[PDB]
């Protein structure tokens, strides 16, 4: 009771919430605006002043905790890989954090890592359309194609979203509340944090049979965070060629994807089904 | 009682005093040191812990807590009673500790664990004691505000009415009736700078380090000083040489200014200049000063506006909020410390491409008013020196800046960059 | 990012429903329209607290006639609408109901409609749209709207903008003397501006009237409430503290790929009454599945065509609740053995829906507020039937005298020709969007 | 001590802004119209006894010219009450309600004939001001006598205390109004002439987008130089305040006048006051300093290259907060308000105008908006082309051949356009990189 009324490590956690995952919701949709048009729009993505700003300036309109407990100290690839490099960090209390590790706060960001890459390639897509793939016959099959690349992506978005929460974040971020809600002594807490933190990994394909999935959608997302490119910038940097590629990409992923979870098996029926 | 104990026995422990985040850190640490503690330093406390002499049972917690409230009766005798105040043992509190403590050293053991609870208790009330006589007697809202007007020379309209009558101490060599004299002319400034209570100006004076009265140099504001009253005990709290290192910016500052305003003079010498065609080496001097005047510009609205104003603005209000003495010296010491990294003082390098700027501005400022009409072979040549010197320092202000901006955080100096980048061509 | 909007209101009915928008934008945020908004997700942009503390509505009663300024004065709905949010524009007597003198009249207040905008747009520190009603038909929605819609396009081609306008109207004979010749001149200006935008589609808006209320003898301040009731509803996805669709920006571009089609098939729930409950019912995936399933009650005006076989090439149940992810897979499993969601040959019907957490201000008597967006054919009748009346309006000049007397109506015949042909070209395109070649 | 200044009333207009500024420079300390100034109105950091002399009575004793050149406006003058602070020894009354008629020529004879007088005027003034460095002149040079007046006034000034050359309201008035008297040709040379030669600064501004800007955003139907005045008034009132008012670094303007002259002919800059209507905090108002709504020269605005501001300044009374002042270095940045020149990096600043206490600023961030539109210059390149083609279409040019201005020739209007083109050609070579070569 001494240890844990005072320090208020449930406020870490929900820090952790809110940025590791970012649940701070508009100021969360105007950052992730801000991110996609610093990273993805080849800004000072590698710059600490300018992401630390960019961050911080989200992260205090409501809740400037947040801003407080993340600042994006950036630095230095793939598509999806050329947005990386940042540093953070964060604040707890001691000897509160004497107990506390500093692999925890590393697998909170590699969550939060995993957010900001989906939310990248869900931004490139949403810039991207089939009025972009063709802004700057085969007009007609240009259209189409883009239609239907466009749908499956916003399918996949939504799913990765919703399902994603479900497996590493709702489910997991559920059992992590409990488990922390058990715990009150101090090996008792650490044992269930570092149980906490292996689920939420377990969601994220960490180990190394389930990193052959993980490889191939993580191909998917780096050809489609390419191909949305491509497509921002029209025609010009988009050809049949291209155009052709991205559908061979994206048939390709869903055929190993599918042999993959059959080898689970839902995500090999979703890939199937794609 | 006093803070006071004879530890010529010294049968006590009571001593008679006198990576990127790590580099970050250790970065911000060195230039931070390097910029605000150049010339910033407190008196040695005349108490401490002499803990060779301590009991086993001397707890550590409650000894650091201890050497605070002990040095916080030494503070009340010796500043809350240093002159005219008075800081006794502990008052009222002292006798129902009295009380307490026959009490206590009845109890045979020495219980550190409560006995600590007492002592800090009483620390509390004179820490409560001492917050109720700060926000009472302590009122150094005009304390700061004549720091900021003379300890960082910051009163504008004074610091104008200064120039057109004080400067004739300023200006002139250094010497010591030089320096006594500047008194009167900065109080006669005082009087035409729509300022008549010169109770403080009274107070202010000058007495500067001359050529003959440093020893016993060539300008009165290279070797300058003025004299100024603060108030008891507040005396005491000034750190006498955090009110050197208050001079010292003010001084870095004021040769900014001066070479802004021999700049200004110059410029409107070639206004005054207009009278005829501006010539080819006047050409030079008027491109001069004009890449000078934009510079100083773009540098001083940076500077007054969140090197200045935003610290000054966050120090007040800061103070305000924090009600407790050491919250609002902590206040004031974070606006130090922002003024200190806006200064960039820390490299050696970095002072001595300052005063190159600084002498650039008054060369130029030297070439524009001295060549106001026609600029003779001399003339000419300052001009032409003087724009290149602008340019050369304009330049490396941009690669200062950059590497700056890249080293530590500059929102001050960023907005003053992109300001002069709405073009960029000198910035870049 | 976290953005705001603005909406205006040309035409009677444009104004009209623009009106009650905010009202029931209002009533999602807490609001009344008098100003008093209620009190991690921001959503206080709508009822734009001014300086002066005005919660400024995201809209403007943008009616050329005085009728709809003047209502709006009376009304409360000004109390909380900052001055720059009511931009009533000068043609006191309307726009004529035709884009003839709607064109006149768009083009010389444009310069108060585009300042009223700047105005607003003074604070546009993430905005990425705005929205609009216009009578497409009537002169202030339709010339007026057409005027609009090339003075925004002009003014924030950066990122897309929307519009919700007043549709003509083509169930009700289109026989007004410029009434298909104005809408093929709002439709002109519409597909300029084509990204994703809402047609009032009447036919269908009128049918999914009657399933919602069937009010006897309905006039346009029933749909105009519906409409507005939609609008509230469109505010969930950042009700709660946003974890899904709080920047939309992706989800609005994925509806339909092709911008030029601007308007997607999407029906709001309930299209019933506000207590469209069953006998132990609540929002449950299945159960939301098939209740909501119902396609007739969406406003998707399929013209007098069924030319394309188009069906929904993308699915999006766009309700408010809390959804369980396992649900959803439950439902997503149950829906793909149902097939509720038909396929355009471009693609099957995406799998998606939305479900969160209702504003702290934003309550609703349904269980499910399914939007279900979609786009079939029904579009693609409606985009045959928009060509066919623009066509018949320049080939028969309609009402010739007056098309004449019009200043883009007598500019020349080839400007009837392009909006009847750019509205065939979007018929077309959605019959071949039925085919493999979507253009 | 602080800076003080003079301000004349060069014309018949003059005369008319001359007695609007004392009465705006006696709100602008919380003074009367006779000058009572409230202690709290004049508890500013400012030296008041500078513009607004503390004369005896406590009267606002104007260190400033308020001409009288006409019997009305002599009449209309002493009875303004503003003149009651104004003082009296500054009104060189004449009943010539005629005037100088339109005619520039009769301007230059009311400033020679009395630019001994004008000169004694100066002196005068400078005994009654602290320390003057010009005199501000309401130079309305299409008033009756204000452009000769103006040029007469001018070589008067550099007659009785030309060290320090310095601006004047040159407040060139509304030329909407159907021109007649063809003379403006042979006035705007007299005015130019002296301008561009003591070009340390001049306030020109042409007062067709001063009334384009007043019926745009103060919505002044049917508006007048009324309107223009008293919008002149205001702003001098607040450029006092503000300068005179302690600012912690240049607290004066004369350094800004110094920065103006890139040689000694090009001397122009157009300052900008935001907002005009009928808060904007500092990121507002750097996202409007592009806003035209309170444009006041009339400007041929040729910005084909940097004829634009090269410096840049903002000088916003009220609540003005520095991390409102980045974030406007931010907006202004993206946002690109105002152009710049190709000399160098086009400097930009911004700062909290440190006001006196006789009047409070409710706009956050409001108040003066310096620039160096050299394009301006192109509307002064304009003014000298119609000098130079209103004399040479004998348009008032063989009726200026009996005008003092052009009455040997129009050589001295030649002179004034070829000043007038230096000018503009400095503000061109602005716009390209040739601005070292202004």
């Amino acid at each position: 009771r001494t240890l844990k009324k005072d320090y208020r490590l449930v406020e870490y956690l929900q820090a952790m919430r809110n940025f590791f995952l970012m649940e701070g919701g508009d100021t969360m949709y105007d950052f992730y605006t801000s991110i996609f048009d610093k990273i993805r729009e080849k800004e000072t993505w590698q710059n600490v002043s300018f992401l630390n700003v960019q961050l911080q300036e989200a992260v205090g309109q409501r809740y400037p905790e947040d801003s407080s407990r993340l600042s994006i100290s950036f630095e230095n690839k793939l598509p999806v890989h050329t947005l990386d490099g940042l540093t953070l960090s964060y604040k707890v209390p001691w000897p509160v954090d004497i107990v506390i590790s500093l692999e925890c706060q590393k697998i909170y960001n590699q969550v939060f890592l995993l957010l900001l890459q989906i939310k990248w390639a869900k931004y490139s897509l949403d810039v991207l359309l089939f009025g972009e793939l063709a802004s700057s016959e085969p007009v007609r099959q240009q259209i189409h194609r883009m239609f239907l690349l466009r749908v499956k992506l916003m399918h996949f978005v939504n799913s990765l979203h919703n399902y994603i929460m479900t497996r590493i974040l709702h489910s997991t971020g559920l059992e992590f509340q409990h488990q922390v809600e058990e715990a009150k002594d101090l090996d008792q807490l650490i044992k269930i944090h570092y149980r906490y933190l292996s689920t939420i990994h377990d969601r994220c394909l960490l180990r190394e049979k389930v990193s052959f999935v993980k490889e191939a959608i993580m191909k998917v997302l780096n050809l489609a965070l390419m191909f949305a490119d491509g497509w921002q910038a029209g025609l010009g940097a988009w050809q049949m060629e291209s155009i052709e590629k991205m559908e061979s990409d994206f048939k390709n992923c869903h055929m190993f994807l599918v042999t993959i979870l059959n080898k689970l098996e839902s995500l090999a029926l979703s890939l199937m089904a794609g | 009682l006093h803070g006071l104990l004879l530890d010529q026995h010294e049968e006590f422990f009571i001593k008679q005093g006198p990576g990127l985040t790590g580099k970050q850190l250790r970065e911000l640490q060195d230039l931070r040191l390097i910029e605000e503690e150049n010339m910033l330093a407190p008196s040695l406390k005349q108490f401490s812990l002499r803990v060779e002499i301590l009991p086993s049972y001397i707890p550590v917690r409650v000894a650091e807590k201890i050497l605070f409230v002990g040095e916080s009766v030494q503070m009340f005798e010796n500043q809350n009673v240093n002159l005219t105040r008075k800081g006794s043992i502990l008052k009222d509190q002292e006798d129902t500790f009295a009380a307490e403590l026959h009490r206590l050293k009845q109890q045979p053991l020495f219980s550190l664990v409560d006995f600590e609870q007492v002592v800090d208790r009483i620390r509390s009330t004179v820490a409560e004691h001492l917050w109720k006589l700060m926000v009472e007697e302590s009122d150094l809202l005009g304390q700061l505000k004549i720091i900021k007007d003379f300890y960082l020379l910051g009163r504008g309209e004074l610091f104008q009415a200064f120039i057109d009558t004080a400067q004739h101490m300023l200006k002139t060599p250094p010497t010591a009736v030089t320096e006594h004299d500047v008194n009167v002319a900065f109080q006669q400034s005082a009087h035409k700078v729509l300022l008549d209570d010169d109770n403080l100006l009274p107070l202010l004076h000058l007495t500067i380090e001359y050529h003959g009265k440093e020893h016993k140099p060539a300008s009165g504001w290279a070797a300058l000083g003025l004299s100024y009253k603060v108030q008891w005990p507040l005396h005491i709290l000034f750190t006498p040489a955090v009110l050197e290192k208050y001079n010292v910016v003010f001084k870095y500052l004021l040769s900014v200014r001066r070479v802004q305003a021999e700049l200004q003079h110059c410029w409107a010498l070639q206004m005054q200049r207009k009278h005829l065609k501006s010539n080819q080496t006047d050409a030079v001097k008027w491109r001069l000063r004009n890449h000078m005047a934009f510079l100083v510009d773009n540098l001083q609205y940076y500077l007054q506006v969140d090197v200045l104003e935003s610290q000054f603005s966050q120090l007040l209000h800061q103070i305000n909020s924090t009600r407790d003495f050491e919250s609002i010296r902590l206040a004031h010491d974070h606006f130090l410390s922002n003024l200190l990294a806006q200064s960039f003082i820390l490299l050696k390098p970095v002072f001595h491409c300052l005063n190159e700027i600084l002498d650039l501005c008054h060369s130029f400022c030297s070439l524009v008013s001295q060549n106001l009409g026609p600029l003779d072979e001399r003339g000419a040549a300052q001009l032409s020196i003087l724009v290149k010197g602008f340019s050369r320092q304009s330049s490396l202000l941009f690669k200062i800046l950059s590497s700056v901006r890249n080293h530590q955080i500059n929102s001050d100096l960023a907005q003053l960059l992109l300001r002069l980048d709405y073009n960029k061509y000198y910035t870049q | 990012m976290p953005r705001e909007i603005i909406t205006l209101q040309l035409g009677q009915c444009g104004n009209q429903i623009g009106f009650e928008f905010w009202k029931q934008l209002c009533a999602e945020h807490g609001i009344s329209p008098e100003g008093i908004v209620e009190e991690t997700d921001r959503k206080d942009v709508f009822f734009y607290q001014a300086d002066d503390e005005h919660y400024i509505p995201r809209a403007v009663l943008l009616d050329l006639e005085p009728r709809v300024i003047h209502s709006i004065l009376n009304s409360p709905y000004a109390k909380l609408y900052n001055p720059e949010n009511i931009y009533l524009s000068e043609h006191g007597g309307g726009a004529g109901n035709n884009w003839a003198s709607g064109f006149s009249q768009g083009e010389k207040i444009h310069e108060d409609i585009f300042d009223i905008i700047d105005r607003e747009a003074d604070g546009s520190d993430s905005l990425e749209g705005f929205v609009l009603c216009h009578s497409i038909a009537g002169g202030t929605g339709s010339g007026l709207g057409s005027y609009l819609l090339e003075r925004l396009n002009d003014r924030y081609p950066k990122k897309l903008v929307q519009t919700y306008s007043v549709f003509p109207n083509q169930d009700e004979m289109s026989d007004v003397v410029v009434q298909p010749y104005n809408s093929l001149l709002t439709l002109k200006r519409l597909t300029q501006n084509a990204d994703c935008v809402v047609v009032l589609d009447n036919t269908a808006l009128n049918r999914i009237a009657t399933d919602r209320l069937h009010i006897q003898n309905p006039s346009f301040s029933q749909i105009n409430q519906l409409v507005s009731t939609i609008m509230s509803a469109s505010t969930t996805t950042l009700r709660y503290p946003g974890y899904m669709n709080n920047d939309l920006i992706g989800l609005i571009a994925s509806l339909i790929p092709t911008p030029r089609l601007h308007f997607l098939m999407t029906g709001y729930t309930p299209l019933t009454t506000d207590q469209s409950v069953a006998s132990v019912r609540k929002t449950t995936v299945l159960d939301v599945m098939r209740r909501l399933l119902q396609p007739k009650n969406v406003m998707v005006s399929t013209g007098r065509d069924r030319q394309t076989n188009h069906c929904y090439i993308a699915i999006l149940n766009i309700i408010q609740g809390e959804v369980d992810p396992t649900q959803v897979h439950k439902s997503l499993q149950r829906i793909r053995e149902r097939k509720l969601a038909n396929f355009i040959p471009w693609g099957p019907a995406s799998i998606q829906v939305a479900l969160s957490r209702k504003s702290p201000y934003l309550p609703s008597a349904h269980r499910v507020s399914g939007l279900m967006m979609a786009n079939h054919t029904s579009i693609s009748s409606l985009f045959e039937s928009s060509c066919q009346q623009y066509d018949k309006l320049r080939k028969r000049e309609a009402f010739l005298e007056q098309f004449r007397k019009e200043d883009i109506f007598k500019e020349n015949f080839d400007e009837l020709d392009r909006s009847r042909e750019v509205v065939q070209e979007l018929i077309d395109e959605y019959h071949a969007a039925t085919r493999p070649d979507y253009i």
